[PDB]
């Protein structure tokens, strides 16, 4: 119940898909009333919406304090510095900074369904392996083919990180069920993957029931004028 | 070693050729042309849209490879002209088997947010289309 | 095969290595997948280390992978390297299956022995060492000898007594200190390969109890690595100490075999570098800074740079190696390389620089050739103009875009040869043009009217230049020339003339007018002429 | 702090090589020192061995006890009554048994590597996908083709509720980093999945190089 | 003979290569003396040259008057006329502008020697065939690795329509005799041809030994089942 | 208008299909409407016909007079010897023969289509390059096979001179339609060719799909799990 400032990272959400990277300084921990003040030093003339505090059933408070508008500060790298002040807890910092030392990009591996579900015909079972990214906070979602998914139709696992000798990297593994009867049907579903060190914050991955080689392929190959005039 | 005439990403093809001594006549040399095709096995008929079916035509014209559709300077001894190569350099895109890293390839998918629907595009191409 | 290297690698036992790869300059290449994978007997190169976040347990906490886009190079470091670490490796991008990659057979060597206990030198081919052989000092009035140790028997090849060996007369001396040392000094001025080998150094005719030996290796320079883009240029430093600065450098091409020679400060030159080589002016540190231009796949190979009394390559004197690789997927714009003028029209030629040093110094210059590779500078953004020229001459610098324009008119047969784009900057994009004059063919697109024009002081003066059709979309100017450049003055245009019209008339406005165009921000042909006002 | 009196059911690392199983109780939100007695009703000779309480952020203790040598019992479906008596709150009571009212048995589905990962001659990420269960307390092991990896070495996720309806059947996922030079030497990487519901509690599927070959793609040269 | 009046609409190297568009005007089928006078409508301050008159056949004068209304102008499309008062007669009046209708680019196909003459040393014929244009004049060049040959060595021929139904066309065949020796040695001879249809009104296309007709080929299919990358 | 003699050489075509000769002595420029006579050296046979007159534009008239000759006489180089004579006009003699000093014959040179035409599959083009030859007048004529092609449906351009040294050699190209069809069948185009200097009076080429096809057309498949693609 001690106090505990910290700032928390914007949504990626908030991020990516949107255009507000709302930080936010919570001061939590606090076994007293609220009636504290907050403080930012990138005052961009938007005033910090203060939030009320949160008292959580183990006996304590909890404040926060938005910032909206700072977008260009975090692909910028800019470091965010909120100071807090309270009776209890007078002097009290917290600092952000941008990962831009050891970041690296999602690799995205959109697997097929395996071989018995197939069998069944009943329903199969599509997963999104993201592998290779610092950065914990990764977004993902699906579609079928140009049509969006509802997060209540398909899974994603919390990131954990890679085990191994070498950088720090996470792994998330989402899963999506689907109808045999879409899947025979030519159907293309996708994988959509937001991160930040992307080039444009998202790669796209597609499958369908040729998911690439399926030991039947028709392949054909007409080299025409073979002997012509090359200029 | 051997010369090369033409390599076309778009279309992935290599066609070079070379001189060598007729082995049955040194006086003759005989031109030998060497050709690479990489047929791939996972792109789409279009590449941009993802939407289209696996290709597996495969069309290979010797005309679409050696086309050479940038132009180029010509001197006639009074001025300095530009021209094309190609009489077939029209421009509705044309199709590429392969991707072309050099080249940002991308597509639009609309996605929610908060009960609005924007288009955020996508990179196929993670190496390519970075902001430098 | 864009990718480059050093091909052969060695190090030793408990050892680290810093090994760079080149790339070219792509945005692609910069942000791709870097890999240092080792290939076996069945062909697959097993990757080992990766941009992407990938460290083989081997190389575990031992090596480290680094990208540089600045350099637009990445860099491979390695610790403590055993000798299970020798084999072909590669340094690519993307991934092994494709061909952007560079092979490398890094043979790590083990430590094998130190048998003579007291003094080891192991350096550089052509330099001066400093041979230390201690003694007892009851052998110092007596023998002060040093042998050369052999598989067969032992050979004297220095000695106080001036018995020495014919492969050391000259290139070695004995010398003898006082303070009273007690310890042989003796110098070797030049040094080969073959003089590496074992050596024995003892006072006392007698057995005495200081046959201590030597181990004596000569090595060579490690080849400084330059990864140069095609059709650019390159900035050889040979930078040796003052001994050689009085002599002759020199500036060769390893061959199949030998090394070829190519430019020397006799005045001798190559005649496929005619034109585009030098040799900059020589500092008191005897440095060098030779220059090309032009770049092209026969200029790759080691280059090597050394010095003599002949200024050619002799074994056993100073060396400076290099290896240049060019890289045919360049940025540099395909330039015409060559520039065919007419006597009496002009010539508008556009210098190169990289946007980015727009803030810097831009010079121009013409090559002299056989005196001794010189470029003296006619024109630059801060230098003036000689007089040689008085006007048919000046700069342009567009605000920015890459480029900027240099202006000839007043063209002759003796101004034929070739002139570089030089400028205080790093980039090194210095451009080498050929121009080539030829007689009055026809006549020119522009004429001014008045030619031999007379004004009046304080008088209305009014002068036209013809403006042909051949130019009708693109813009005109009027400019009056001087020792730094040429200043616009706003004129009145026609619908076929260019009229310029002085108002006011002083002394001042007499000098070289110029008549010229402008596609947008290039330049073309041009025309200048002088005015004098009378009293 | 209230306190609350809250059952767990042993874990599945007790019908591993282990021998017994434990049963534990536990009080948490009591702001006084420990001095209470866990008593049950199965004590037939196992020993209500209790443990040290520890605190919450906020001063909410917590109390624990233990229950050894009820493996046989519990997996009979023997069910257990747990008993405490502290000042705070009087006496807290609370029941629990081996749930099998509606137990269905996991479907194990090993996937193969991605075509991606092949190029890059590092590591390939195996998947073995679980499915269809209503206890979301499932084990996980791999195997080098009979040897037993460590747990640092391979990932686990954690079970999440599938995106149906008509009952609840969570699923778990693991990914394995196998070195490509093993994958292509031909070494199978067996994953054993554990649960109550399966015979034996335990079963095994394994993956390496059995897959419809692509020997059968057609390739039509035409040099017209 | 009986007097008339003709518009010669410019040259093509006097428009291509050069810019000023000589638009004539001339009065042709007179037998009697000159004396007339020409005036033009688009009167741009360039004052219309009113050029001698010379002596056809059975004594038949012909006048002429040109205009360099520059390429800028006539190629804008503007409608240019040429009203002229005679002597012998009353007056006389024209009309003349740009074409763009069923405007065609030609389709230039440079065809290499015959094996006839490759199986010799003398001279080799090259063939530049420039097919489907509207505009019946077009300008054609030759090129010996950035070298303009003079015209005195080349063979144009006049255009001549078509014989299919449809658009109307016309086509040429410019020949080029080369020295098998510069066949062997590897030097190019590119064929230029000019036309108003063309975007930049000009194009090239160069053929040395190597793009021309081969003998051992050598095909090498290649089946990449990773990404669609040609590198 | 200027009376003035003219005499024009009988057509190749009558001369290489079964004709003896037809010399034609003309006066052109004549003035005033009136008859006139024709005398020359007797051939074998046939006398002499005038044929009618007409007037020019300006007026100016001429008369005609054909000489159904021999071809003995022409081979051998005999000389039809003409004279014209008329009132208001004096006597005008002329004479030609056969050139039997330099001929050579022509080196006909059919050329395949261009790998562009070949690949549109609608019309390929093919050219009948011929040259060596002092005589500049040429018979040319096309075959679908064995059949005889119309003159309508190919051009024939005007022969011109070439740039050699020496001797007066000329060229000429004549360039026929076909449909790609017919290619893919296999079908066959000669160009016929006529001239003076060629026994049998005629000399043809065919154009069978192969005309000399590339040997040893190698082909390669790759499919390997390991790619290996060089650069
Ligand atoms: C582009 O590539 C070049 C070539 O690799 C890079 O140059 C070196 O890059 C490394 C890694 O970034 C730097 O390492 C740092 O060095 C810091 C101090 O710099 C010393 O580096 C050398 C380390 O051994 C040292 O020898 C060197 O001494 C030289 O300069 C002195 C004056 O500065 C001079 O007195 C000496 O006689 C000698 O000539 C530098 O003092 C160090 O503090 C860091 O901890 C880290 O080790 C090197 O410094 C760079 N310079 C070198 C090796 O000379 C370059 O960085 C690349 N581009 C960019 C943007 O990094
Ligand atoms: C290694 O040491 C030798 C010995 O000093 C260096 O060469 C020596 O250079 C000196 C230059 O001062 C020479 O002596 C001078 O010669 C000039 C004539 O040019 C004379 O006028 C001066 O009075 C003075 O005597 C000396 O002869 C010369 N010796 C040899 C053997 O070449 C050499 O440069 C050194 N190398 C390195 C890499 O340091
Ligand atoms: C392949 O797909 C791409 C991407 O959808 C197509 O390019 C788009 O075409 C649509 C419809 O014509 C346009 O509205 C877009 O502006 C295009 N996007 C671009 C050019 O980036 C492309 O047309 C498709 N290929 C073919 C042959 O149709
Ligand atoms: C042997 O070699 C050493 C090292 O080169 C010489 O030392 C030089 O001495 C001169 C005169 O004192 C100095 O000017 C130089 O600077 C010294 N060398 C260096 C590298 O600084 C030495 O002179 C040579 N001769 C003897 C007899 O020792
Ligand atoms: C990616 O997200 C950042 C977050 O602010 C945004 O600035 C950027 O514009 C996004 N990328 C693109 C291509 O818009
Ligand atoms: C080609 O010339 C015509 C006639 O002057 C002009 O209309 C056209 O714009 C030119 N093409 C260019 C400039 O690309
Ligand atoms: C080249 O073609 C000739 C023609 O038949 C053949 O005999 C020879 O073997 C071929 N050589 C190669 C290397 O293809
Ligand atoms: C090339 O073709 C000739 C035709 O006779 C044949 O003899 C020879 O074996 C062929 N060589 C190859 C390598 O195909």
């Amino acid at each position: 119940c001690q106090p505990s400032l910290s700032l928390q990272r914007p949504a990626l959400e908030d991020l990516l898909l949107g255009s507000d990277a709302s930080i936010t300084c919570t001061l939590n921990g606090l076994r007293n009333p609220e009636g504290a003040v907050f403080t930012w030093e990138p005052s961009t003339g938007k005033d910090a919406v203060q939030k009320k505090a949160v008292q959580n059933s183990c006996g304590c408070y909890s404040v926060s304090s938005v910032l909206p508008g700072c977008a260009e500060r975090w692909n910028s790298g800019a470091s965010f510095k909120c100071t807090v002040t309270h009776p209890e807890s007078g002097t009290l910092t917290g600092t952000i900074a941008k990962v831009t030392v050891n970041t690296f990009p999602p690799q995205v591996h959109l697997l097929p369904p395996p071989s018995e579900e197939l069998a069944l015909n009943e329903l199969l079972s599509l997963t999104c392996l993201v592998r290779a990214f610092n950065p914990k906070e990764v977004l993902v979602r699906w579609l079928h083919g140009n049509e969006e998914l509802s997060p209540e139709s398909y899974l994603v696992f919390e990131p954990l990180k890679e085990p191994g000798e070498g950088a720090t990297t996470y792994l998330v593994t989402s899963v999506l069920r689907v109808s045999a009867e879409t899947w025979k049907q030519g159907d293309q579903y996708s994988c959509m993957v937001g991160h930040e060190a992307l080039p444009m914050n998202f790669t796209q991955k597609t499958i369908d029931r040729l998911s690439g080689k399926p030991t039947n392929v028709s392949v054909s190959v007409i080299m025409s004028e073979g002997d012509g005039i090359c200029y | 070693e051997a010369t090369i005439l033409a390599d076309n990403k778009c279309m992935c093809t290599r066609v070079t050729s070379r001189i060598i001594p007729s082995t049955e006549d040194p006086n003759e040399d005989i031109v030998e042309r060497n050709i690479r095709i990489v047929v791939p096995l996972n792109n789409r008929e279009n590449i941009s849209d993802p939407t289209s079916p696996l290709r597996r035509n495969f069309v290979y014209h010797l005309s679409d490879v050696c086309k050479k559709c940038d132009p180029v300077e010509v001197e006639l001894e009074d001025q300095v002209v530009t021209a094309t190569q190609s009489n077939i350099c029209n421009e509705v895109p044309e199709t590429c088997y392969m991707y072309d890293r050099n080249k940002c390839y991308t597509t639009m998918v609309p996605l929610r947010y908060h009960g609005e629907t924007k288009m955020v595009q996508a990179a196929l191409t993670p190496d390519s289309c970075y902001p430098d | 095969s864009p990718i480059f290297g050093p091909q052969e690698v060695s190090s030793i036992e408990g050892d680290s290595v810093s090994i760079t790869c080149y790339y070219p300059d792509t945005s692609v290449n910069r942000h791709t997948r870097k890999y240092w994978c080792r290939q076996g007997a069945s062909g697959m190169c097993t990757t080992l280390i990766s941009s992407n976040g990938y460290l083989s347990k081997e190389y575990s906490g031992r090596a480290n992978l680094i990208n540089f886009p600045e350099n637009n190079t990445f860099v491979i470091n390695i610790e403590q390297l055993t000798q299970d670490d020798t084999g072909s490796y590669k340094c690519g991008l993307g991934t092994s299956n494709r061909g952007l990659s560079f092979d490398v057979s890094l043979e790590v060597s083990q430590v094998p022995e130190l048998p003579s206990d007291t003094h080891v030198y192991t350096k550089d081919i052509g330099r001066n060492v400093t041979i230390e052989c201690p003694f007892k000092r009851e052998n110092a009035p007596s023998k002060k000898s040093l042998c050369k140790k052999t598989n067969q028997s032992c050979e004297l090849v220095i000695d106080s007594t001036e018995k020495v060996n014919p492969s050391y007369i000259g290139r070695a001396k004995l010398f003898m200190k006082g303070t009273d040392l007690t310890v042989f000094y003796v110098n070797i001025s030049h040094l080969t390969h073959n003089d590496a080998g074992l050596y024995i150094c003892q006072a006392g005719e007698g057995p005495s109890a200081d046959k201590k030996n030597v181990d004596l290796q000569v090595l060579a320079p490690e080849p400084e690595l330059l990864y140069k883009d095609l059709r650019s240029s390159v900035t050889f430093e040979c930078d040796l100490g003052r001994e050689v600065a009085n002599e002759a450098k020199y500036l060769c091409r390893m061959n199949k075999e030998t090394c070829d020679v190519i430019i020397n400060t006799l005045g001798k030159r190559d005649p496929d570098f005619e034109g585009r080589i030098l040799i900059t002016p020589k500092d008191d540190n005897g440095r060098f800074s030779v220059l090309i231009t032009g770049l092209r796949k026969e200029d790759a190979g080691h280059y090597q740079c050394g010095a003599h009394s002949s200024g050619l390559p002799q074994e056993g004197w100073p060396i400076q190696t290099w290896q240049l690789f060019v890289n045919e997927e360049s940025t540099i714009p395909n330039r015409r390389s060559v520039v065919k003028g007419v006597t009496g029209g002009s010539v508008a030629i556009a210098c190169p620089y990289n946007p980015k040093e727009s803030s810097s110094l831009k010079y121009w210059c013409r090559w002299e050739g056989d005196g001794n590779g010189h470029c003296p500078v006619l024109v630059g953004t801060q230098a003036q103009v000689q007089e040689e020229y008085e006007g048919r001459l000046a700069l342009f610098d567009q605000p920015g875009n890459g480029t900027y324009t240099v202006i000839l008119n007043q063209l002759t047969t003796e101004d034929a040869g070739f002139y570089w784009c030089l400028t205080n900057g790093d980039s090194r994009w210095r451009t080498t043009i050929e121009l080539q004059v030829a007689e009055a063919t026809r006549e020119p697109n522009l004429e001014v009217t008045p030619q031999n024009a007379t004004a009046v002081l304080g008088e209305t003066f009014t002068v036209s230049c013809h403006y042909p059709c051949k130019f009708y979309s693109q813009e005109k100017y009027w400019c009056k020339w001087s020792n730094k450049g040429c200043h616009i003055l706003p004129s009145h245009d026609e619908g076929q003339l260019v009229s310029m019209t002085l108002n006011p008339v002083s002394k001042e406005d007499e000098g070289w007018y110029w008549c010229g165009v402008k596609q947008g921000q290039t330049y073309g042909e041009t025309t200048a002429i002088y005015i004098a006002v009378e009293e």
